[PDB]
Parts: structure tokens; C-alpha cells; sequence
């Protein structure tokens, strides 16, 4: 994912899930501040997000909260953790319909991001 | 300071002595929650009235001229107390030829033996007082031998409330659980006055405290805050103040009107089992937090003092129908100058008049 | 090196707005006149304790 290729977050996450569906996996929880631009209306990503080949992520909680929600409405988690938990859902067979980012205000360490999930 | 090693004809050096003293916890005793209630009798009674009867008024027809009414209720209860009889003796066989540890060729004296024995008796006697205070705060006054002496929930016809905080699950709402805990104490006090519900003590252990401060919601609520309190609670020590007797500063947390205090008190019985003070009888699994919430002196006022401990006299001449004391110590001399005898008594029992307020909080799901 | 760059402390001090903005500045503590090879030794403050390299 090359830097500043997508003019907003909505079009960024549209091809982030598509890349994950294609077998591409990402991990940036250690250098999170270097890849997320501030404000969701800024071009995404701030810097190029490299691919990884050793993606082995097993979270300590049930990532699919309901059958149609990644987190309970109002749950706050680290922004880098949102992408990992989202990637966990696509791997296990859940499809992403809409990523909830309309009224969100923060991208850095903690953000209230959510996704509406679907089968297949 | 020069004596032998493995040959009586050679000399070595005696640098000194290093002593280890068991830990003693006194946080609950020093809290001042239980007010002393000295007694002259071996048992006491109490009345439990309960108007508890406000229903709404169903409408009638003006011509029919019907109406309603409502009765009352008044009950009574009783109370036993616990007795402790620590006893120890001193004989000259512990002074004859016994050298003082840490010195080369100086014998021990009677005075130091007596002083250390008395100090051991007093500390052994007040650690059990602290343990009984914690047991009363838990709602069931149970002996260190597992002998039930006062089941408050029964004696009072109430039910204990357990709140499952679910700290391991990031989707859980800590605000809702805290609000539930706060509201339960407001709508269940049943005193006829108004209840703050935020003056409550919350005492937790390592697991509950760590899981609570680690939770993403709690951490996020303070990460993006520029108050010095947020700086101190995210980066700073978090060991704000207090003294449980073993550590110089108890660690506390603020997440609203409530303060979470981590208390880790451990005591042993004579069988070797460890009685951790902040625990729930049943949950022995680790990786599950356990905490107890109870009001302070400021919730209901100096009027209603739910917490109090009653002391009763001894079965010794001169002490009949006399106001009880915390500790009675007696000294007796063995016949034919054979030594000295000691005794230590206490007829005490702590209790809580509204056990429904004492609630437990857990770090696992329902 | 692993502790100072760990994400749990890095972002906590990044959102921090105290004169301890020494997340950009020198971690040489301006303290540690020893090691007899380095006038100043690396020093980190966190959790009420101080880590010394």
C-alpha cells in the first residue's frame, strides 16, 4: 500500500479489505504513528504500509462480537488493533459491508472504529 | 566476637545476626470503620422493623366508596460472640545456658524472652482482629477454623449482590458496571434518608486492579486527558497514599466518584492454609479478580454506623457484668518458683447491621 | 532500547504534555556521570521507577 494513494479513509479501507481478501496481510502495531495520517479526511496512508509474510495473530477475545459487528457499538480500541481484528474476521470467513467511520474524530493511538460484517 | 568453626581450637569471626519478621497487615483495623461497643453481657438482641409497604393508590368510583389500607411488621434477632484464649508460659530452662543470637559469649536474659513473647502474643492477637474485621466486611463472620458464627445475610433476610465486571472482554462497559454498583447501594440502603452512593469503599486485589487499569476504555479515558491526574495515573507511580502495614504506599485508582484500592493481605492458620483477606469463598481460580465494596462512615452519617464491634468481659472473678475490653492480659507464677504463666483473652465479634450493602465485584463474566 | 520504543510507553508519553517531552530530546538523562566512558548515562522514567542503562 503506497503512501497517500487514497484521498480519504473511506476509499482507503475499501481496498484494504480487498487486499486482505486477496491473501495480503498487514501488521503495523509497532510503528503505528508512522503510517496513520491524522484526521480521516487526509490522504491515506501517511507512509507506505509494508506487507508481511508471518501474520500469526490470535487475539485474547472473540473478535466477531455479534454476527454483524466487529465490536460492540461504542467500543474503543487501539487503531492498529482494529485492523488486526478486522483482518482476523476476513480470514475466518466474515465479509465486510460498511466500515463505521462517518463521525469519528481520532485516528491516533485509540479510535472508535467498527465494521458491519456479513457471511461468506 | 570471635569463636570457633569446625574445630574448638581455632577462631572465626561473628559478624552479626540478620532477622526476618513475618508480615503484618492492619489496613482494615486502621480504617476506623468499626466503632467499639463495649458490653456487659455475653449476647445482645436487636429489633428489625420494616414498614416496607408503599403501594400506589388504585382509583375508585366516587359512588361506590371503596378504599385500601396496609399493615406493618416488627421482628427481633440475637447475637453470639467469639472467645480467644492465647496462653504461653516461661520457664528457666530457656535462659540456663542459652546464648543470645548475634553475640559470641553472652547468655540470654529473662527480660528479653518475656518482652518478645508478649510482643508476639499481642501481634498474633491483633492480626486475628484484622482478619475478623475483613470477614465481617465480607458479610459472613467465619472463624479461621471455618466455624460459622454470624451469617448476616440470613440473620437479616437479604441477598448478597455480586457484580461481574468482565475486565478481560474489551467490549464490556465498565461505566455500566460501576453505575450498577453505585445504584445498588442507593436503592437498597432503605434508611428513609437520601443516599449519595459514591462514598463507598472499593477494595480489590492484584488481578482485579491490573485488569481494570489495563482495560482499553479505562486507559483511553485518561490517555487523551491533560489533567495532572491523568498524567499521574497513566505514567506516574499510581501508588498514591496509604499504608497497609507492609508497604509504604497503597496503590489507588480514580475513575469517577469511586476509588479503587488494591489491598493484598495474607494470613495463615495453624494448619498452614493461607487466608487471603480480599477473596471470595468459592472462586479459587486465579486470573480472576475479586473485590469487596462497602460504605464508609460518611454514607449514612454518624447516626447509622452499620459497622461496629462488641467486646464482652472475661470468666474471671471481678469481671462479671463489666464493660468489655479489647484485650485482657494476666500474669501468674508457677508453684515452687517453677516459672511464670501468661494469658490473653478477648470476647469480641464484629457485625454489619445492613449486610445488603456489602457487595462483591469480580473480574470475570457472569 | 526495547522498553523505550514499546508501544505501551511510546504512545503514553507521546500524548503526554509535560516538560518530560524527552521522547524527542536526549534520553542521556543529563545524568549518569559514570560508566567512566560516557559523561552521561541513559536514563528512563516510567511507572514511578527509573531505568538506567
Amino acid at each position: 500500500i503506497k503512501a497517500k494513494t487514497y484521498p480519504d479513509f473511506k476509499e482507503f479501507v475499501k481496498d484494504f479489505v480487498a487486499n486482505v481478501k486477496a491473501g495480503k496481510r498487514y501488521d503495523f502495531r509497532k510503528y503505528q504513528e508512522a503510517v496513520l495520517p491524522l484526521t480521516y479526511s487526509s490522504p491515506w496512508p501517511e507512509s507506505d504500509i509494508p506487507e508481511v509474510t508471518d501474520f500469526n495473530y490470535t487475539p485474547d477475545y472473540t473478535v466477531p462480537f455479534s454476527e454483524e459487528l466487529l465490536y460492540s457499538v461504542g467500543a474503543q480500541m487501539r487503531t492498529a488493533d482494529f485492523f488486526m481484528d478486522l483482518q482476523y474476521a476476513i480470514i475466518n470467513g466474515k465479509d465486510v459491508d460498511t466500515v463505521y467511520c462517518e463521525w469519528l474524530a481520532r485516528v491516533k493511538p485509540f479510535s472508535m472504529l467498527n465494521a458491519k460484517l456479513k457471511d461468506s | 566476637l570471635t569463636n570457633s568453626e569446625k574445630s574448638r581450637f581455632f577462631l572465626a569471626d561473628l559478624t552479626g545476626e540478620v532477622q526476618s519478621i513475618p508480615n503484618t497487615y492492619g489496613y482494615i483495623s486502621g480504617l476506623g470503620l468499626f466503632r467499639s461497643a463495649p458490653q456487659t453481657q455475653t449476647t445482645f438482641l436487636m429489633d428489625l422493623t420494616d414498614w416496607d409497604i408503599s403501594l400506589l393508590d388504585a382509583v375508585d368510583r366516587t359512588s361506590r366508596k371503596a378504599e385500601t389500607s396496609a399493615p406493618e411488621r416488627v421482628r427481633q434477632i440475637s447475637f453470639p460472640m467469639m472467645y480467644f484464649k492465647e496462653v504461653e508460659s516461661i520457664t528457666p530452662d530457656e535462659i540456663q545456658g542459652v546464648r543470645q543470637p548475634g553475640t559470641a559469649n553472652e547468655l540470654t536474659t529473662e527480660a528479653v524472652v518475656r518482652a518478645k513473647k508478649l510482643m508476639k502474643i499481642r501481634t498474633k492477637f491483633d492480626i486475628t482482629r484484622e482478619f475478623l474485621f475483613m470477614q465481617a466486611l465480607k458479610g459472613k463472620v467465619i472463624d479461621a477454623n471455618g466455624v460459622l458464627y454470624a451469617d448476616l445475610y440470613k440473620q437479616f433476610d437479604v441477598t448478597k449482590k455480586t457484580i461481574y465486571f468482565d475486565l478481560d472482554n474489551p467490549n464490556s462497559d465498565i461505566d455500566a458496571h460501576i453505575e450498577d454498583l453505585r445504584m445498588h447501594m442507593e436503592d437498597e440502603a432503605k434508611t428513609g434518608t437520601v443516599i449519595n452512593g459514591e462514598e463507598i469503599h472499593i477494595v480489590v486485589d492484584r488481578t482485579f486492579f491490573s485488569k481494570l487499569i489495563k482495560h482499553p476504555k479505562i486507559r483511553d479515558a485518561y490517555l487523551a486527558q491533560q489533567t495532572p491526574l491523568a498524567w499521574q495515573q497513566i505514567t506516574g507511580s499510581l501508588r498514591t497514599g496509604g499504608t497497609d502495614g507492609v508497604q509504604a504506599h497503597m496503590n489507588r485508582f480514580y475513575y469517577g466518584g469511586v476509588v479503587f484500592v488494591q489491598y493484598n493481605g495474607k494470613f495463615k492458620d495453624k494448619r498452614g492454609k493461607t487466608h487471603t483477606l480480599v477473596s471470595i469463598d468459592g472462586v479459587s481460580d486465579t486470573n480472576v479478580g475479586v473485590g469487596h465494596a462497602f460504605p464508609n462512615v460518611a454514607m449514612l452519617g454518624e447516626a447509622n454506623n452499620i459497622f461496629e464491634v462488641a467486646y464482652a468481659p472475661c470468666p474471671k472473678m471481678g469481671y462479671a457484668n463489666t464493660l468489655g475490653q479489647e484485650l485482657y492480659v494476666f500474669e501468674y507464677e508457677k508453684d515452687r518458683d517453677e516459672g511464670i504463666d501468661f494469658e490473653a483473652h478477648s470476647y469480641m465479634l464484629p457485625y454489619c447491621t445492613r449486610p445488603q450493602l456489602l457487595v462483591d465485584v469480580r473480574s470475570d463474566a457472569e
